RNA sequence: UCUUUUAUCGAGAGGU
């Protein structure tokens, strides 16, 4: 019923095995004349509404370095919003996608077009055959 | 009983014909060395820099992919069977990598050879890449162009082709029987006949055509084997063959131990 | 603060977080960050 | 979820009422489900996809 | 934190992931979860199977 | 996300034994043998020679399903013999031919050379 | 992308056959004759090393970003 | 001793 037998050894040795990459993107919206984002690290003392997967792979500017692993719901960009007037910002992180693990590829850093930053990621990972893989002649 | 006739040999391959024994037996002894010869393979890869234009488990793949030389490798232990913390020496061999492409013109490819022992159990004969001749540079691994730093450092583990195919030392090994067809095991399918339609099976001269006058036996058994055994380098064909047969004695022998002192 | 590249004139420098965005040489306007100083390893399977 | 357990089997679109049966759970490795042949007839199912 | 070797870089230093890289992603008691690097996978196994890096080299559980 | 681990084809845990046997209770003098951790190899050398003793009278084997790792095993010989024994005595055997078989070609290899 | 290491159905190491089949190619040799000299008779070799599409040319002449 | 967040409307490209 259209189904196949595939060898183990060749696909060892490389037989149809492939590369997957993903980008991420996020910016910095102002509201107020001096009342922005900045891209940082939260602690529990000063912001609020903390999502829960590890902070610990950020590294000080909030931006995560490539050559770190990450996996489920590892919090790649930590962004913060100021609460409309001690324990005074919320949070407003980025979260990678709960079903994907992934070696951290590339990082860039920029400004957008009004004149604030701008940052991306680029995660990457290596796909295998396995069965349930569909194939085509 | 058994016999052997050698009838091509050589450095890495030989042709010899099995003769006066059973199938599984012959069978089994190629299963073993298809699937059953310890060999020694690059197994862990710490990348301190690289600066060219490929994904790293794309280079850790072709370096886990390289035959090395494992002639002395019945005496290493397994590596769950050392009790060492990390690694110790009776248990890995330890390789070094470290290229660079230095100015503006230019394509430095980076080869196998330029792979260098550093640290191993000694004095054994293993770690060395197989090497062709007295100047071949081998397996392609790398380009660098300007400015692209590469350097590396890989671990080397004792393994069998049960794990990974990489750990296998015979490529494919040829092997047939009764040519001229008489046993009447097969079918030809066939237009017009079934004997211009075919090859000849480049042994159908060491045994005799059957004669068109013959009557069909019904005792007869698959008697004579034609195989051929090809390596890598990794190994010698010789050894691979008595280190099939002396991994076949030992399982058995286990087994017969198990029946034994389950009494 | 932590190193940073330029895009352009292959420059490494270092921010604090304070200056704005571009290679103290150049000035070209899209950096991107360095490779991080842990220990990567692989299986080579 | 454990051995021999009677859990409840359905394909989309489903039309006679033998579009949904029990079967008895079989734990076994790798990602995707199995199915015996024989029932390829009332699911009108094929394993292209 | 519940224990001070959570978010930690671990050696292994037993077992069929002997030599292998990882983190300590949840340490409730005695079983640890260890975050392996190589592959995309978290393992169960025992603290005692496990060197933690601390300021002079990989210590054992006695950091 | 779901892969069995490869060396789990050939490396056994603590609390399974190599090898157990059970009677079977159908007809007489009929046995069980189950083994971990093999394939056709060991099952069809041992099978093809056990075949062939004029006191064996029915020994087959299968393997249940591809994805694990065992085989099954029936053997029934008759009133005089115990099963276990000629188990035995075919493993001595193949051994011996094992043997020779390596002898004469290491001595065709160094006349060969 | 760039020529493998093994074969992918046997695991003849064809890693080392692509520089001698370039020049045996400069010296005007034909595809059969180039591999009948390089000692490939099994034809899965044989197409591992005659369909290769070498792409790495290209992937280095844009410039480094490092 | 827990717990622990995924806007909304609309449009399109797809798989049986
Ligand atoms: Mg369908
Ligand atoms: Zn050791
Ligand atoms: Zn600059
Ligand atoms: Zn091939």
């Amino acid at each position: 019923e259209d189904s196949m037998i595939m060898n183990q050894s060749s696909i060892d040795r490389g037989l149809f095995r492939s590369l997957f990459f993903r980008s991420y993107m996020d910016q910095e919206k102002r509201f107020g004349i001096s009342i922005v984002e900045e891209f940082e690290k939260p602690t529990r003392a000063t912001t609020l509404r903390l999502k829960h997967g590890t902070y610990e792979k950020l590294d000080e500017d909030g931006l995560i370095a490539p050559g770190v692993r990450v996996s489920g719901d590892d919090i790649i960009i930590g962004k913060t919003t100021p609460i409309p007037p001690y324990h005074t910002k919320r949070d407003a992180s980025t979260p990678l996608r709960s079903t994907e693990n992934g070696i951290v590829d590339q990082v860039l850093l920029t400004t957008n077009q009004e004149g604030l930053k701008f940052v991306k990621v680029r995660m990457r990972t290596t796909k295998v055959p396995q069965i349930g893989d569909k194939f085509a002649s | 009983e058994p016999k052997v006739n050698i009838i091509n040999a050589q450095d890495d391959e030989v042709e010899l014909m099995l003769s006066d024994v059973n199938l599984s037996l012959a069978n089994s002894l190629r299963r073993t060395m298809l699937a059953e010869v310890p060999t020694l393979a690059i197994d862990l890869v710490e990348i301190k820099m690289n600066t060219s234009v490929l994904a790293d488990e794309f280079i850790s793949h072709r370096l886990g992919l390289i035959p090395l030389v494992s002639e002395d490798v019945e005496e290493m232990k397994y590596s769950r069977d050392c009790t060492c913390e990390d690694y110790c020496d009776e248990c890995s061999v330890v390789l070094e990598l470290s290229a660079r492409h230095e100015g503006e013109e230019g394509t430095t490819d980076v080869y196998s050879s330029s792979l260098i022992k550093v640290s191993g159990p000694g004095n054994l004969n293993v770690g060395e890449p197989v090497r062709r001749d007295d100047y071949d540079q081998g397996i392609l691994l790398c380009k660098l162009r300007n400015h692209q730093e590469l350097n590396i450092r890989c671990i080397a583990k004792k393994g069998i082709a049960k794990e990974h195919a990489k750990w296998s030392p015979c490529s494919a090994i040829a092997f047939e029987y009764d040519p001229h067809n008489k046993l009447k095991h097969t079918d030809f399918w066939f237009e017009v006949d079934a004997k211009k339609e075919w090859p000849d099976s480049k042994y159908a001269t060491w045994e005799e055509p059957p004669k068109p006058g013959e009557v069909f036996d019904y005792k007869a058994k698959p008697n004579r084997f034609y195989m051929t055994v090809e390596t890598t380098g990794s190994l010698k064909a010789n050894q691979v063959f008595s280190r099939g047969i002396k991994t076949l004695q030992e399982k058995l022998a286990n087994v017969l131990f198990e029946l034994e002192n389950s009494r | 603060g932590v190193k940073y590249t330029c895009g352009a004139c292959a420059h490494n420098f270092s921010l604090n977080k304070s200056d704005p965005v571009r290679c103290k040489e150049c000035g070209h306007r899209v950096i991107y960050k360095a490779r991080t100083k842990r220990m990567i390893q692989f299986d080579a399977r | 979820l454990m051995d021999d357990d009677p859990v409840l089997f359905n394909r989309q679109p489903s039309l006679h009422k033998m579009s949904m049966m029990a079967h008895r759970v079989k734990v076994m490795p790798y990602s995707t489900f199995r199915l015996n042949l024989s029932v390829t007839s009332p699911y009108n199912a094929d394993f292209d996809g | 934190g519940r224990d001070p070797t959570l978010n930690k870089t671990v050696k292994i230093r037993q077992g069929g992931y002997k030599g292998k890289i990882g983190i300590v992603k949840e340490a409730n008691g005695d079983r640890f979860r260890v975050e392996l690097h190589n592959p995309n996978k978290t393992i169960p196994i025992p603290c005692s199977f496990l060197l933690i890096e601390s300021t002079h080299g990989w210590v054992p559980y006695e950091d | 996300m779901n892969a069995p681990d490869r060396f789990e084809l050939f490396i056994l845990p603590d609390d399974v034994p190599k090898l157990k046997i059970t009677p079977d209770s159908r007809v007489p003098n009929c046995i069980i043998i189950k083994f971990e951790r093999e394939d056709h190899t060991l099952a069809n050398l041992l099978r093809e020679e056990l075949a062939l003793y004029p006191d064996v009278t029915f020994v087959a084997y299968k393997v249940e399903h591809p994805l694990f790792a065992n085989f099954v095993m029936r053997l029934q010989t008759e009133e005089g013999t115990r099963p276990k024994q000629a188990l035995e005595r075919a493993c001595a055997s193949i051994i011996n031919k094992l043997k020779t078989l390596d002898h004469k070609f290491n001595e065709e290899w160094n006349i060969k050379n | 992308m760039i020529i493998p290491v093994r074969c992918f159905s046997c695991g003849k190491v064809v890693g080392d056959k692509w520089d001698a089949y370039l020049r045996l190619l400069e010296e005007g040799k034909q595809e059969g004759d180039a591999l009948d000299e390089l000692k490939l008779k099994r034809y899965c070799c044989r197409r591992m090393v005659l369909t290769h599409v070498d792409l790495i040319e290209k992937f280095l002449r844009y410039n480094p970003l490092e």
